[PDB]
């Protein structure tokens, strides 16, 4: 995830006289030369946005060099990768008996190690571009490295979901916090509409948990995509409209919330019920409205990014046919 | 002043004259130690006049 | 030598600060150095 | 009489010159000479003699935990084997005898953590 | 200077190891350097002593220089003067 | 799988001390020395391998100051899980308290406030809620939240000491 | 990338097993020293702990001998050992806590009014033998120190004697709560559990270049002999060979740390120790010494300096646009005529070159550092030992004596009052500042005026 | 009860400070440079001239030390003296900034 961070550092200055002629330009130049494109303080710095505040140029006191130093507190655009995160374009660079190595081709440089024990793997031959999902482990940010270290496997959709039991109302402050994720969702949706509809339909039919019966697309005036299975007589609700209404304090967020595999993960639909009518295989998770909203939202961002970036990477049918083996492995593992 | 090499091809375990004032080699001999092993004995002489600071 | 080294290790932390006080890192030893704030190399013997 | 050099034989442990004429090392600026130079205020002479001319080196210390760190500008190494993900290494001007001295105290199961001087920022 | 040091705490302290303990107990590095490092170091570890760096011996045992004399006041580059008068 | 595995995993943190009553139920040996309590309220430690019987689990709801969270954001390198844990501890958030509060009754009381659970089913519920809470703390959610919160709080502090002051 | 920093404070603590496990870079597993010409991996000379020979670099920091400060290693003890420097502290903890449940025996609130350094010391000083525990109903024995070594403890319960093996002490200490530690004065970092070690720290190669290594090797060898799965419980009878092996291991560690206090802690104390010889004083380069002499033609702020010494000591001049013309005659003379130079540092290559190995350079490039001979008018620090006064080191203007037969430092007789000197055989040191910063400070502060 | 150590303590990294500059009309230290301060200023300027060489001095000198001394005497030295007065427990670092181009110089030439 691309976000904003604030760092503190100390820069050495070899020529204090020349440095002080233009402190802001030289400071930005040195910060970019040192920190852009590297891992530092549990993050990967993409851009140096600015310098919030600095120190005077002190002169080093414990040596006779005459050089200077300066404390800099600077704001940077960084990236952080979480567990279960979807990376739609990683290139296989080494496939041997021990491990598989991949390098993501996206705006979040991460190198992914892939175990050979799983039958999902050992099929992405060297040179192929496959989409993977990260494991439930922390992504390592070794200081000074130009990539991130992560573990993951070729993405196979899961057949299991979770139910969130909300017993706490959504506060207005929490709603004003969540409208930022709502705006991110809006941006991703409006960027998706600019892309190719056939690619969207193919890639959503491909990674749907069930098998799509036939060509049938639901349009909600904000999200457009093929329809899948239903759940008896239960009807989904748009999360975005629910949040925008909860801004006006007009809806109750309590109850049993769930996103079963029948829904399209990239769609803002969700199932809120007054009873636990979901066929969950685990105990419902008692929480508040903020927790469940954050989880479902971040899931929608994740899958929207996944689908859009999959369409961005795979632009022609030639790569589709070159990766038809991966697509067959995807299609084979679905529940009837 | 004394050349000495140990056989490993060889390593130079030599003795270098580390004094500011030059000397003259006065006597060189190869006597036999208590273990009947050769050691090198050298006597160096210095012509010492009286000079400032003595 | 025995007495000099014990006197220096007891007294060396006394340093004139920006108020002309003598302190040990925060703690006052003198409110003003020599009670007059002067250097000993800059004194003149004068009759009143 | 004796006069040596800018360089010569060095002790393997302290990193300082050897002792006197016979070993072709340096001469000693002892405990009482540092008292006189400190009394005079000549601190840049103490840096020149006790650091530049004896054993002064660079020690790297992590801000986050105060332990010695590992830095190498060439063959990039930037790591700390106590926190190892949140390392913030700052270089301190030290001398080899002091780093050996702190290593010896840690050998005696005494933990030495150095609190680095904090960052200071203009309020502007 | 002698009398003001020896009477700083309201009691007459000495110029021995005992007097240094009374005036500067937390200066382990000064106190280690005087007479007996092993006993002072052992006490400091069990007490979890924090030793601020000040004076002469504490910076010196840590490889640094005392903040005394020419090092007492720190110098900073005149940012505004250089921009008007100097060029890159 | 087995309840022993879960209730031994949960003992690792310094939080959630356990109450012991000599009986035949819930035999656990911790993976390290653990400070536990007894019925009638006596605090004793046990070494890294000691068979202790679980009358019930009491999590202590730790409280901190917002200054601790400010200092951690100042350092700016902590994991999101630790950041969120301290934020909930300092009441900057409430995730720990909202995942939990399955407290049975006031069945056991002492100085530290917290969640006390002394029975079979609700120990399982407590373990499930603990697992879900820490799975939330590590997840993609609450990673955006805690990072945004830390960034905006530190930036507002900088602006108020900088733009609102002189 | 590593910004400038300074040390503002230093904290002292007891290092436990976790500290050694984090800070260690490798684990010592074998008693082999060298594999061929290289150090054996896993031995006490492993290169991950640093390099002392030019034949290899450090595996950890990838630095040469000079820039590598050493890195510590780990040795997993098969049987736990007590910390040699804190044995007394261990005793204070065995006389206060119950040996069966870990609860305190003394009344903690009785010692609350004391200052926290003294609480444990004064609570352990009270008699505690025969006291009854309030929570487990056990009679506290008397902890008797073995008189034949510095580390063995016995539990004496009304004549029934038991040997408190270090594992038993560890199990007793791990039963102490942090509340007991805090209410007894000690800090949370001084929990008694850290007083028993199962993973010792092998010190970095930087402090044992190349006697101490013999002790470490013997310690590893005897540690290997102890069974890896040994277990000790209070009261269990122990085979005699195993008991003497444990005694040997603990005594080896105690002699490694506090022998006659080769040991680590004997390096510190005396005048020839680490603190007084290496840290408070210093061997230095670029310094000279000679017998002093009288010369009534020298001013009080002048020192007569032999020409042979003036061509040994050097002054470092950085080549710039304002001094290229003045420094050029020094460069052309080299080491053949006086005044000349000996050495040039080039910024273009970042290296030091001898002046005889370069003769194709018509001039010097701005930014180079020329090490020129000492000339008349240079300032020099001039010192006589013992340095009892502030004038015992003074800065004099150098007058170079061109006569090659003169080997003395000559000064005016009226300058002897600064140094308490005379001409009956006194010798004085003389070093010439070469750096600009020290050469400014010599003129403005340390001049004998 | 005093329980196990928490993350709220155990911080080794001291918190950052805010540089608080005393207003020029409230400064208490002397308007005259000490010999230590003048020596330090000249030494730093001379070393920086050995690095850069760029000066606004009209006269020409063959040494960095002479240029630094004449810059100090002619009030053209591009340096400032910061006299650290106090470090407050709440985070501030109260200092005084002195301009050596308008202070009294103790040195002679
Ligand atoms: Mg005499
Ligand atoms: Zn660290
Ligand atoms: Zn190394
Ligand atoms: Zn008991």
């Amino acid at each position: 995830m691309i976000d904003q961070k604030i760092f503190e550092t100390t820069l050495n200055i070899d020529d204090p006289t020349n440095f002080c002629t233009n402190v802001e330009a030289h400071l930005l130049k040195e910060l970019e030369n040192i920190y852009v494109g590297k891992c530092f303080k549990n993050s990967f710095i993409l851009n140096i946005t600015g310098v919030i505040q600095r120190s005077p140029c002190f002169i080093m006191r414990t040596n006779n060099s005459g050089r200077g130093y300066m404390h800099v507190r600077f704001s940077a655009v960084v990236s952080y990768l979480n567990a279960f995160d979807l990376i739609a374009a990683v290139k296989i660079i080494k496939n041997d008996s021990n491990i598989i190595l991949g390098e993501s081709l996206l705006t979040e440089p991460v190198t992914i190690v892939i175990p050979s024990s799983e039958s999902q793997n050992n099929v992405a031959e060297v040179g192929q571009i496959v989409p993977v999902q990260l494991a439930n482990s922390s992504v390592y940010y070794i200081p000074g490295r130009q990539q991130a270290s992560a573990t993951g496997s070729i993405f196979i959709p899961k057949h299991t979901f979770s139910v969130y039991h909300v017993q706490e109302e959504l506060t207005q402050e929490q709603a004003l916090n969540l409208t930022k994720l709502v705006n991110i969702i809006e941006m991703l949706l409006e960027s998706r509409s600019k892309k190719d509809f056939k690619q969207i339909c193919f890639f959503e039919k491909l990674y749907y948990t069930y098998s799509i019966s036939s060509d049938e697309i639901l349009d909600l005036k904000i999200w457009k995509g093929p329809k899948g299975k239903e759940m008896s007589r239960l009807k989904p609700c748009n999360v975005l409209s629910f949040l925008y209404d909860a801004l006006k304090n007009k809806n109750s967020s309590l109850g049993f919330w769930a996103r079963p595999p029948n829904l399209l993960k990239s769609s803002p639909l969700a199932y809120q019920q007054d009873q636990n009518s979901f066929n969950a295989t685990e105990l419902p998770i008692i929480c508040s409205a903020e927790v469940m909203f954050v989880t479902l939202l971040k899931e929608i961002i994740n899958y929207l990014q996944f689908i859009n970036d999959l369409c961005d990477t795979f632009n022609n049918e030639q790569l589709i046919k070159r990766h038809e083996n991966i697509w067959m492995l995807i299609e084979q593992r679905k529940i009837g | 002043i004394i050349g000495k090499v140990a056989k490993i091809k060889y390593i130079d375990r030599s003795v270098m004259y580390g004094f500011d004032e030059p000397a003259v080699v006065d006597a060189v001999m190869r006597p036999h130690g208590p273990n009947d092993e050769i050691f090198g004995l050298m006597r160096l002489r210095y012509e010492r006049n009286l000079n400032i600071g003595d | 030598g025995y007495a000099n080294r014990k006197a220096i290790f007891g007294l060396q932390s006394c340093i004139v600060d920006y108020y002309r006080r003598v302190s040990i890192d925060t703690r006052l030893v003198q409110q003003l150095y020599g009670e007059d704030g002067l250097d000993a190399r800059q004194l003149e013997t004068v009759r009143f | 009489r004796y006069a040596v050099a800018s360089y010569g034989p060095t002790d393997a442990l302290t990193g300082q010159p050897l002792d006197g004429k016979r070993s072709h090392g340096g001469l000693r600026l002892g405990e009482m000479e540092h008292w006189v130079l400190t009394a005079q205020g000549a601190m840049q002479t103490i840096i020149e003699k006790s650091h530049d001319d004896s054993d002064g080196c660079i020690s790297y210390i992590c801000r986050n935990c105060g332990e010695p760190a590992i830095y190498n500008a060439s063959h990039p190494i930037y790591k700390c084997m106590n926190c190892d993900v949140q390392a913030d290494i700052g270089m301190v001007d030290s001398r080899r005898s002091s780093i050996v001295f702190q290593h010896e105290m840690r050998a005696a199961n005494v933990n030495i953590t150095s609190v680095l001087s904090p960052r200071v920022f203009q309020p502007a | 200077m002698y009398a003001d040091l020896m009477t700083r705490t309201g009691q007459v302290t000495s110029l021995e190891k005992a007097g240094l303990n009374a005036r500067e107990p937390s200066n382990v590095l000064l106190r280690m350097a005087l007479s007996s490092p092993v006993q002072v170091l052992t006490d400091a570890a069990v007490d979890s002593a924090v030793n601020p760096i000040y004076g002469i011996a504490a910076p010196t045992l840590m490889g640094s220089v005392p903040r005394i004399g020419t090092m007492y006041s720190d110098i900073i580059m005149d940012e505004k003067y250089i921009t008007e008068n100097y060029k890159s | 799988p087995i309840e022993a595995y879960i209730r031994q995993l949960l003992v690792d943190p310094d939080v959630v001390p356990i109450v012991s009553e000599k009986k035949k139920e819930l035999r656990v040996r911790p993976s390290t020395r653990k400070e536990i309590f007894l019925i009638n309220g006596t605090h004793l430690a046990v070494p890294a391998e000691a068979p202790i019987e679980i009358y019930g689990l009491k999590l202590r709801l730790k409280t901190f100051s917002p200054q601790c969270f400010m200092r951690m954001a100042e350092i700016g390198s902590f994991s999101p899980e630790t950041l969120g844990y301290v934020a909930s501890g300092a009441n900057l958030t409430n995730f720990i308290r909202v995942f939990m509060k399955c407290v049975d009754q006031e069945t056991w009381k002492k100085n530290g406030e917290g969640v006390v659970v002394t029975t079979k089913e609700n120990i399982i519920q407590f373990t499930h809620q603990y697992i879900e809470l820490y799975k939330f703390l590590r997840s993609g959610g609450h990673s955006w939240l805690i990072n945004r919160l830390a960034e905006e709080m530190v930036h507002r502090k900088l602006d108020r000491e900088d733009q609102g002051s002189h | 990338e590593a910004g400038y920093a300074e040390i503002a404070a230093v904290q002292f603590n007891i290092a436990g097993d976790n500290d050694h496990k984090r800070q260690g870079v490798m684990e010592v597993t074998i008693s082999n020293l060298f594999e061929g010409t290289l150090p054996a991996e896993g031995g006490i000379y492993d290169a991950r702990m640093g390099t002392t020979d030019h034949h290899y670099k450090c595996i950890t920091c990838s630095h040469q001998r000079k820039q590598c400060m050493g890195h510590p290693g780990i040795l997993q003890m098969h049987a736990p050992v007590l910390q040699p420097l804190f044995i007394a502290e261990i005793r204070r903890w065995l006389r206060v806590i119950c040996l069966n449940c870990g609860a305190p025996i003394v009344d903690l609130k009785r010692y609350e009014h004391l200052i926290r350094p003294k609480r444990l010391i004064e609570a352990a000083s009270s008699q505690t033998e025969g006291k009854q525990c309030y929570v487990c109903k056990a009679v506290h024995p008397k902890i008797v120190k073995d008189s034949e070594d510095y580390f063995t403890f016995w539990a004496d319960q009304q004549g029934k004697i038991d040997k408190l093996y270090p594992q038993i002490i560890r199990e007793i200490f791990s039963r102490v709560t942090y509340d007991t530690v805090v209410k007894l004065g000690r800090s949370k970092n001084s929990h008694p559990e850290k007083l028993v070690l199962k993973a010792i720290q092998i010190p970095p190669i930087s402090i044992r270049p190349g006697d101490i290594n013999n002790v470490i090797q013997y310690l590893v060898r005897k540690n290997l002999l102890i069974p890896k799965d040994l277990q000790i419980v209070r009261g269990q009878k122990i085979p005699l060979n195993i008991d003497r092996n444990l005694q040997t291991i603990q005594q080896l560690y105690y002699n490694f740390l506090l022998d006659s206090v080769p040991s680590i802690m004997r390096r510190l104390p005396r005048k020839e120790g680490r603190i007084r010889k290496s840290l408070l004083g210093s061997q230095v380069w670029s310094i000279s010494r000679s017998t002093i002499c009288g010369n009534s033609d020298l001013h009080l702020d002048e020192v007569g300096y032999p020409i042979s010494f003036a061509r040994t000591l050097q002054v470092a001049e950085t080549v710039q646009h304002y001094n290229i013309n003045r420094l050029m005659p020094y460069f052309l003379n080299g080491k053949r005529q006086y005044p000349g130079c000996s050495r040039v540092y080039k910024q273009i290559t970042q290296s030091v070159h001898d002046i005889e190995g370069l003769k194709q350079d018509f001039r010097l490039e701005v930014g180079d550092i020329l090490y020129r001979d000492v000339v008349t008018g240079d300032v020099a620090f001039f010192n006589r030992q013992p340095s009892l006064e502030r004038s015992s080191i003074g800065v004099h203007r150098i007058v170079v004596l061109e006569n090659p037969k003169i080997s003395t430092f000559q000064m005016n007789v009226s300058a002897c009052a600064w140094y308490n000197a005379d001409f009956d055989g006194d010798q004085m040191n003389l070093w010439v500042p070469w750096s600009v910063m020290s050469r400014v400070e010599a003129e403005l502060l340390c001049s004998v005026r | 009860i005093v329980e196990s150590p928490s993350i709220c303590e155990g911080f080794v990294q001291a918190s950052s400070q805010t540089l608080v500059i005393i207003p020029d009309n409230e400064r208490i230290t002397s308007n005259v440079l000490t010999t230590f301060e003048a020596t330090r200023l000249v030494a730093v300027r001379a070393q920086q001239l050995a690095i850069n060489g760029s000066t606004m001095l009209k006269k020409k000198y063959s040494s960095p030390i002479d240029i630094a001394k004449q810059e100090l005497f002619n009030r053209k030295i591009p340096l400032l003296v910061m006299r650290c007065i106090k470090v407050t427990p709440e985070g501030q670092k109260i200092v005084e900034i002195w301009n050596p181009r308008e202070m009294g110089i103790p040195l002679l030439d």
